[PDB]
């Protein structure tokens, strides 16, 4: 029955103020509580507030409390949350949830959005630097790809074009104080082949249409 | 998969004056029946003798709207203003005459007096002006 | 507000064994405590609610039970896709509805040292003013590791970054990177790189250097 399905994906500026919306098709939350959990990427689950019509108050977490603001429209079948004064710590996946919980018992019917990604940065669309990792100077050496200063996510590491697969290892993105991403591919081969192979990183940002392939090989 | 709570009848109180009372009473245990139903367990001690009840409830379209007896009995199981409390009201015919009941339904055994006092002023409101009768929970009744 | 308390943070058990879950809250919750699975970068799903109850469609593996202030979840006999994080809920008409900090059930494995590698910037980089310097553990079990930067053997703190592979499918293990940035100048600055790794499986810390040029 109840679907509820949120806004779109949004990128903000320090200091601004992000609304995102909560629109129930079917059903409405007059009874069941609507609540808006996030998650801080890598973290964990944190609930925001609430709207809980059974006492008949609109309730937030003590961490959020002033900060945001959750409203709902009765005509609209839309409920909104309200984030005001956005750090780059508000970057996150937002979540609107109703709660099967007014029945004394239930089926624990509970409905979820598709949750609404919220990155906080003042950068626009830039592809990434890549710079190598450069062998050391027979057992195994390791290379790799620094794939530098890009926005948005994401971004794509291949090595030699995919013919590479085996002890690649390419790491999340970390977004630095400058608002840009930065991540790491590496990768492990046998030592005998750095003088008869060569090893390319193939980096693909598809927002800013950039392709970079960066051959890694010994620095002199 | 059978779903279930469990639920302490904390008081209750009637609109027609029935002084059979409970001396104590087991945990309500509601279970979810197919068909969208909902079946709740009970024993009541009076007299030395173990009563064990079980109602079958029929869900309506609206919401916390059960009916009993095959139709001639109607249930609200609606959550109170206050935290693991809801309360019952229920009307209509039991045994040929018209009776109103009240029941505060609880997580805790232990009586909270901001949920009792809540179930007082509900009573009120619909007219339920008899005296309200909290009740003693004991885990199994036997003769 | 009241604190739901998940320990262990993580548990580490092979597929098949029986799992078992804690969430501890800070007053008396009467079953109102719901149980979420999440796969990594997926959405939150809904396991048990009201304690015991099972949500639809999901498995007799997984089981819930408590009352008051001790919760658990049971998985019968993991199987390969139960290899997740765990959360615990307050979930009810009433607030607050606080999350536990949530348990990683991972496969178990035996300890694997890691392998260190560091590598200097790029002269390409340090054009823009800025370095790079990057240290790599490679293929290591269990994830609890510690790496120092070390400048001139001058400890270095606040101007790092660490970053994490999930666990390997085929290997179980994790890899790590470590990126020290500072600023050309303060690079040109110093000669010795150094990057000091301690592990279980390491019987002594584990250093890699080079010299600036």
């Amino acid at each position: 029955q109840v679907q509820l399905v949120q806004s779109g994906a949004e990128v903000q500026k320090p200091g601004s103020s992000v609304k995102v919306s909560c629109k129930a098709s079917g059903g409405t939350f007059s009874r069941y509580p609507l609540i808006w959990v996030r998650q801080t990427p890598g973290q964990g689950l944190e609930w925001m507030g609430g709207i809980f019509p059974v006492i008949g108050r609109t309730n937030y977490a003590e961490k959020f409390q002033g900060r945001v603001t959750i409203t709902a429209d009765e005509s609209t079948s839309t409920a909104y949350m309200e984030l005001n004064s956005l750090t780059s710590e508000d970057t996150a996946v937002y979540y609107c949830a109703r709660l099967d919980t007014y029945e004394i018992l239930g089926y624990g019917t509970d409905v979820w959005g598709q949750g609404t990604t919220v990155t906080v940065s003042s950068a626009s669309t830039k592809g990434p630097s890549v710079f190598p990792l450069a062998p050391s100077s027979g057992g195994t050496a390791a290379l790799g790809c620094l794939v530098k200063d890009y926005f948005p996510e994401p971004v794509t590491v291949s090595w030699n074009s995919g013919a590479l697969t085996s002890g690649v290892h390419t790491f999340p993105a970390v977004l630095q104080s400058s608002g840009l991403y930065s991540l790491s591919s590496v990768v492990t081969v046998p030592s005998s082949s750095l003088g008869t192979q060569t090893y390319i990183c193939n980096v693909n940002h598809k927002p800013s249409n950039t392709k970079v392939d960066k051959k890694v090989e010994p620095k002199s | 998969v059978a779903v279930s709570g469990k639920w302490y009848l904390k008081a209750m109180t009637a609109d027609q004056e029935v002084p059979e009372k409970p001396d104590s009473v087991t945990p309500m245990i509601l279970k979810a029946q197919k068909g969208g139903n909902l079946e709740a367990k009970i024993t009541m001690l009076t007299n030395g003798q173990c009563q064990n009840i079980t109602v079958v409830l029929h869900k309506t379209s609206e919401p916390g709207k059960y009916t009993a007896y095959e139709g001639q009995r109607v249930v609200f199981i609606q959550p109170s203003p206050v935290r693991d409390h809801y309360i019952l009201y229920s009307e209509g015919e039991l045994h040929g005459r018209q009776i109103r009941m009240a029941k505060l339904l609880g997580r805790d055994p232990e009586q909270s007096q901001e949920a009792l006092e809540d179930f007082r002023e509900f009573s009120r409101a619909k007219g339920l002006n008899q005296e309200i009768l909290e009740l003693a929970q004991s885990e199994t009744c036997s003769p | 507000e009241i604190v739901l308390t998940q320990s262990p943070a993580t548990l580490s058990l092979s597929p098949g064994e029986r799992a078992t879950l804690s969430c501890r809250a800070s007053e008396s919750v009467s079953s109102s405590v719901a149980w979420y699975q999440q796969k990594f970068g997926q959405a939150p799903r809904l396991l048990i609610y009201d304690a015991s109850n099972r949500a639809t469609g999901i498995p007799a593996r997984f089981s819930g039970s408590g009352s008051g202030t001790d919760f658990t979840l049971t998985i019968s006999s993991l199987e390969p896709e139960d290899f997740a994080v765990y959360y615990c809920q307050l979930r009810s008409n009433w607030p607050p509805l606080t999350f536990g900090g949530g348990t990683k059930v991972q496969i178990k494995r035996t300890v694997a040292a890691p392998s260190v590698f560091i590598f200097p910037p790029s002269d390409e980089q340090l054009k823009s003013g800025t370095a790079s310097v990057v240290c790599l553990l490679n293929n290591f079990y269990p994830r609890e590791a510690k790496v120092q930067w070390k400048v001139d053997n001058a400890l270095q703190s606040g101007n790092s970054q660490e970053s994490v592979t999930e666990q390997d499918s085929k290997d179980s293990t994790y890899s790590l990177s470590s990126t020290l940035t500072l600023s050309k100048a303060d690079y040109e600055k110093h000669k010795v790189y150094a990057c000091e790794v301690t592990h279980q499986g390491l019987s002594s810390p584990v250093t890699k250097s080079f010299n600036r040029g």
